[PDB]
């Protein structure tokens, strides 16, 4: 996985969550 | 304890511990201010705000009198704030890993422990604007002190004598904790003129505790700290914790969390030596 | 009990007890309609429609004869809505109330159980496109009025027995009820130079079932209907419930839903009378 | 028990009991705001401040959607102040009373009583500064009104018939409470040559819920208030109590304590009828 691209503070909180571009690939051995 | 308080968590006890473990392991060598500053115990969720007095700066007679003195305190109150940062998994490849007897991985949750400890260091350090919470380096009554070059001539130690001269004058006295930029750090390798030892030996024998660097300053710069209870101190809510939130589609996510802040009762024990040119 | 049928909820029984008295209270100063409107008893789940029958446009002797009577039903079939809305709880705050044994906030329901009623109000007034349902002002057959110029003393008398007059000529002696604009209540209540007549006194006597305010209505309108069971009524699938969405993020959320229709059997009951045509 | 809590105290359990009587019977009189405001519930000894949340500037369908609404909150943290008054009870009257079994006098302590609740009053109305927590007449966006010349007949009206609709034209509608000053009470309270009008019943239609005279208005002055629990509220800590301070001389005396704060979640509802510009 290639992400190919900083934590938060807040007081009451936060209604949602945050990802990144996976972009997998395969490789052999 | 666990797979009771989240039931519908995928994972069994056994990789939950694995996985808080791992947690901590990498939190463990990046947490750097909390060698030289106290701890305040656990106070539970019942409180979340405190109270802290500021003092900012006799009676020798024959037995008798009947009256009271005190001085003030100026007290203030503060709000405890809240970090936090997530982490996601996936479905197939640990259905792959159970058929084939291989042990999970959580290689993911050392980039946000990594992430939640450089916030907690620069909140200690430099201090919460939305808050209001001072910061070392921003303190009133800091008692500032200006350097100079430090490439030759070895003036550093007697840059440290002057800058310990004052808190003796001020009577702040006992052991004293020094904290610098990486680029001063390593300066101070040089070879002592005419004693041909190491300025650092001989730094260590006034400092008399433990001298270490810190990624959070960036320019050259510098603090020296008396060190002791009832001058400054930190009071902790809830420790970095894991937990599940609810699945959506067929993934599984999580968040880690934690809550801190910091008092400084005494302004006059600190000093801070700033750079002519910064 | 609701804690069985709702699991995974932090409010226990007792507490779901308190939120219901608190929504229910604030429902009751806020609804309106139902004072001068019966209600038909709670039908189930069972169906989800009903069917109702229009009907529009004795004798003495020693021994009864044969003969019956019968008119023209028209029967129609409706169904039943649904009106909803909702509110959010946080945490940490909860955490800290069960911690010091103290009761809890539910002050946020009250705005959603105030809005719910102004929708039904509305509902009621004017009537539903969507389901094609009909509503008091615009329902066929409403035997209009016109009336003008309030402002001078004694104008507002002789419109109401005017109207009055309408509705006795078609065989309907009965209670009357009257429901008027706002801005129609201040010219009412209003003082007269020269005259010092209230003017409420007497028009009180002859409508004898109440005068009511209603802020649904925008311009210069009124409306007076006759009270019956026979006339009108009102049919109720379930009343105001809560239920639990479910456990997102950290937080709680809620919503309240009821379900409600109307049924006119005698559509020459109601009177209208129409704004001014200026 | 009383007794047992304060040794060293010439008064009864039974004694007590008739000294709180008195004073609760004495506060009851001369508390005016509690008639139109709720009351939070007694929090307790363990917390020392509250948090307010600043609020400022429904679907019908076969199947609900998954939406949800939040708004604005802006935290804000308010201390529990404490107010208090002492008085003194004099000895050779108490042994007298003792002796003669006759009742022990206690008429001194209404007149603390009195003022405790006159200061309370003048607290909620204007605020306090020491503490930076608003007040009714201070509040941001208070929505002003102008009014003048209420000597002549049928101008009050006008002025208050305006407020409302201001009141109205920002979706607040519900019962209203007026506050007015003791000199527009006594011109409200008056009688007019020529026309002989009462005046106050036409207004006593519309408020529906009181009109009141305060003394702590000092010039001629107005409030227009909504009446909600989301409105507004009040918080006690603890009511009205009694202690013994000690024993000075040979007398006994005593004092009176109570704590008390106010918050206001949206403050569009109130309205102000500002002094005439002359």
């Amino acid at each position: 996985d290639i992400f190919m691209e900083g934590a938060k503070m807040d007081f009451q909180g936060s209604f949602d969550t945050e990802v990144e571009s996976s972009r997998r690939v395969n490789y052999t051995i | 304890n666990k797979s009771q308080l989240y039931p519908d968590s995928p994972l069994t006890d056994q990789d939950f511990n694995q996985l808080d473990q791992t947690v901590i392991e990498a939190a463990r060598r990046q947490l750097v201010g909390r060698r030289f500053i106290e701890l305040y115990g656990p106070l539970g969720r019942g409180m979340q705000s405190v109270f802290n007095d500021i003092f900012m700066e006799a009676k020798m007679d024959f037995q008798g009198s009947f009256d009271t003195e005190v001085e003030s305190s100026r007290r203030v109150n503060y709000t405890i704030p809240m970090l936090y940062k997530d982490f996601v998994l996936y479905w197939r490849d640990l259905e792959q890993s159970k058929a084939l007897d291989i042990p999970i991985d959580f290689s993911v949750a050392a980039n946000a422990a990594r992430d939640v400890a450089f916030l907690e260091d620069q909140m200690i350090f430099h201090g919460s604007k939305e808050f209001d919470i001072p910061g070392l380096m921003n303190v009133k009554g800091r008692l500032t002190h200006l350097i100079g070059n430090w490439y030759e001539s070895g003036n550093a130690f007697q840059d440290i004598v002057e800058a310990r001269n004052k808190l003796l004058e001020m009577n702040h006295n006992g052991p004293y904790a020094l904290v610098l930029s990486p680029e001063l750090y390593s300066l101070l390798h040089r070879v002592h003129k005419d004693t041909n030892v190491l300025e650092i030996e001989h730094v260590r024998e006034l400092i008399t505790a433990g001298v270490f660097q810190s990624p959070v300053l960036k320019g050259k710069s510098g603090v020296i700290v008396n060190t002791g209870r009832n001058n400054l101190d930190l009071a902790i809510s809830e420790d970095f914790e894991t937990a599940y939130l609810g699945e959506e589609g067929m993934n599984h996510p999580f968040r880690v969390y934690e809550t801190v802040v910091l008092r400084i009762k005494r302004p006059a024990a600190i000093c801070t030596l700033i750079d002519p040119e910064e």
